[PDB]
RNA sequence: UGAGAAAAGCCUUCUCUAGCGAUC
């Protein structure tokens, strides 16, 4: 139940406390982020699972990344990218991998995963995504063109 | 039963049992079994859709977008705040129900009423306002549903004479009203 | 903690470029394209993207890898130049 | 792709020979020290000869 | 996102590679990357499963709001 | 190292001050998504 | 057998399966 969610929140804690070190975020903002992260985490660890919960989780993390990106330019602080941004991107990649494993037939989820890998992920991670796509969706010529186009 | 009478007289809507459990949920649009499987986001979406539909027919509803159909109203729960906040909420809900009363037979008004019942529990806190809103349509069946939402079992209650139309599922007769 | 077996295991998903090496030619279309490339100088596969199983021909191949790396930096630098112009 | 394609593969599996579609899948997604599990001993020998 | 390449930025070809299917032809991406379709479907499917139906005014007695488990059994 | 820590504390206070006075309209849209709309006063 | 026997309406405690969840 809450043991896995607790593990994930304690994993999320260090980048939040580093953000509090930055001065990018205030303590009440950290509390609100923790609360909403726990609320979103509780939905995707249930016995009955829906795709929209995964979509909302991914969208919330993307919005948090965008907010951090906007605030870093105003502050002028460019250090500690790896401590926060890479951790968030790794968590989002794990969420995408679980969602794609659960629902293989949904092409739209695969394309959203490809788009996020293009925007935020290393090129080799995007390379692995196309191989997973073409392995089970080799009967669609358009997907072959998109991989060759990239 | 003297202790039982004292306890049942001491009962208040704030300390209701349904606040602390999801076994039963009151809903105007759905049966309680399906109503207990609805997330707050879905009910908020239904309420916003109903209000957006209502805005087309009548503009003057826009003032209800902020206090009742926004994120602040989404997070707000009445039991946590003080009596002054509840009084201001009562004024806002009474005004919105006065505005809703002409359009009650339409579906968007039913969606907005469903969102209000889901979020603010107006069937417990604002019985008089709801009855005033729904009373001119006592010959309809949606009136019977709204009455079935309320709890009027006690014979000393103000609205006890409306008990049979809840128990039998029939509209109120005009002769009884007269 | 000790993990057994001691031998390491490769990651589950190959990143496309490793997979491209394994394929050969059997279609007549592939044969002509295969033949025209080797009679000339152009390689079939990207050397830096596609790893190979770990004298003079190795030395010139290393020079080819250095040139291929040089073009990638040149294209990136030219891409950086146009990005700076659009920012301005 | 089609029912006629499926019927051709069904005959090849019964005879124990390797159809062109089967080799196309095997060559593409198998790295080339590989253990392959098959239900028929005859098709296993045929694959080991071709690949 | 569908067609935004750096080759478009640095012009090297007259025209680009065209995939036949487009995002607009499909339902569209599930997420937004700048400053909902499943939510309307969930709302619409939930709306169809409502006690208030056509001929609701036609029926003479409203079905009971709630039943005890013993009576249902 | 105590004086070094006191130097960092004021740096956090200086960064926190600058992020609150001026906020663009796009940022306020983002903060409602990330933090919600809750008033405790 | 002997809180006699018989029938209706409410709470309390608990038993079985069946999907579902474990793929990062």
């Amino acid at each position: 139940m809450a043991e896995i969610i607790q593990e994930r929140i304690e994993d999320r804690l260090p980048e939040l406390e580093q953000l509090e070190r930055i001065g990018l975020f205030s303590h009440a903002e950290i509390k609100a982020i923790i609360k909403k992260a726990s609320d979103l985490e509780y939905k995707i660890q249930r016995r009955t699972l829906f795709k929209e919960d995964f979509i909302n989780y991914v969208q919330y993390e993307i919005n948090l990344l965008e907010l951090i990106q906007r605030r870093r330019t105003r502050i002028g602080y460019s250090f500690k990218k790896d401590e926060i941004e890479n951790s968030i991107v790794h968590r989002v990649q794990g969420v995408f991998q679980r969602a794609s494993a659960k629902w293989k037939d949904d092409v739209q989820l695969w394309l959203s995963y490809v788009a996020f890998c293009k925007k935020w992920a290393t090129k080799t991670r995007l390379s692995k995504v196309f191989s997973a796509m073409l392995a089970i969706h080799s009967n669609k010529p358009a997907l072959w063109i998109m991989a060759a186009k990239w | 039963t003297s202790l039982a009478q004292q306890l049942q007289r001491l009962a208040l809507p704030q300390s209701d049992a349904s606040l602390l459990s999801r076994d039963e949920v009151a809903s105007l649009l759905f049966d309680p079994k399906e109503a207990a499987t609805i997330d707050r986001d879905t009910a908020f979406a239904i309420g916003c859709t109903g209000l957006e539909e209502l805005l087309g027919i009548d503009p003057s509803f826009e003032q209800f977008e902020a206090p009742l159909f926004s994120q602040l109203a989404k997070t707000l729960e009445r039991s946590v705040q003080t009596k002054a906040v509840n009084k201001q909420l009562d004024e806002n809900i009474s005004l919105f129900l006065i505005h809703l009363s002409p359009y009650f037979l339409l579906k968007p008004a039913q969606k907005c009423l469903e969102w209000l019942i889901h979020r603010f529990h107006i069937h417990l806190y604002n019985q008089d306002s709801l009855i005033a809103c729904v009373l001119p349509y006592h010959e309809t069946r949606i009136f019977v549903r709204v009455i079935q939402l309320l709890k009027i079992n006690n014979s000393k209650h103000r609205w006890f004479w409306l008990l049979p139309v809840k128990q039998s599922g029939v509209p109120l007769a005009k002769g009884t009203l007269i | 903690q000790l993990v057994f077996p001691l031998e390491k295991e490769e990651p589950a998903i190959a990143p496309i470029e490793h997979v491209l090496s394994g394929w050969k030619a059997r279609t007549p279309l592939e044969q002509e394209i295969f033949n025209l490339l080797h009679k000339n100088k152009q390689p079939v596969t990207d050397p830096l993207l596609t790893p190979v199983e770990k004298l003079e021909e190795a030395k010139m191949r290393r020079a080819e890898l250095q040139r291929a790396r040089a073009l990638q930096s040149y294209y990136e630098a030219k891409a950086r130049r146009e990005k700076k112009i659009k920012s301005k | 792709a089609s029912s006629q394609v499926a019927l051709e593969n069904a005959n090849a599996v019964s005879e124990g020979v390797v159809h062109e579609d089967l080799r196309l899948l095997l060559e593409t997604h198998l790295p080339s020290k590989v253990l392959l599990g098959v239900g028929d001993p005859k098709i296993g020998a045929a694959i080991q000869e071709e690949l | 996102f569908l067609n935004s390449t750096k080759a478009k930025l640095l012009k090297l070809t007259s025209s680009s590679i065209d995939p036949g299917l487009s995002i607009k032809q499909l339902g569209g991406l599930y997420i937004n990357f700048n400053a909902t379709q499943i939510k309307e479907k969930k709302k619409n499917e939930l709306l169809q499963k409502a006690v208030i139906t056509p001929d609701f005014e036609k029926n003479h007695c409203v079905p009971p709001y709630s039943e005890s488990k013993y009576q249902l059994q | 190292a105590v004086a070094a820590a006191e130097e960092e504390r004021r740096l956090r206070q200086r960064n926190r001050l600058r992020l609150e006075e001026d906020k663009p309209a796009v940022e306020r849209c983002l903060e409602e998504l990330v933090f919600g709309d809750v008033e405790n006063d």
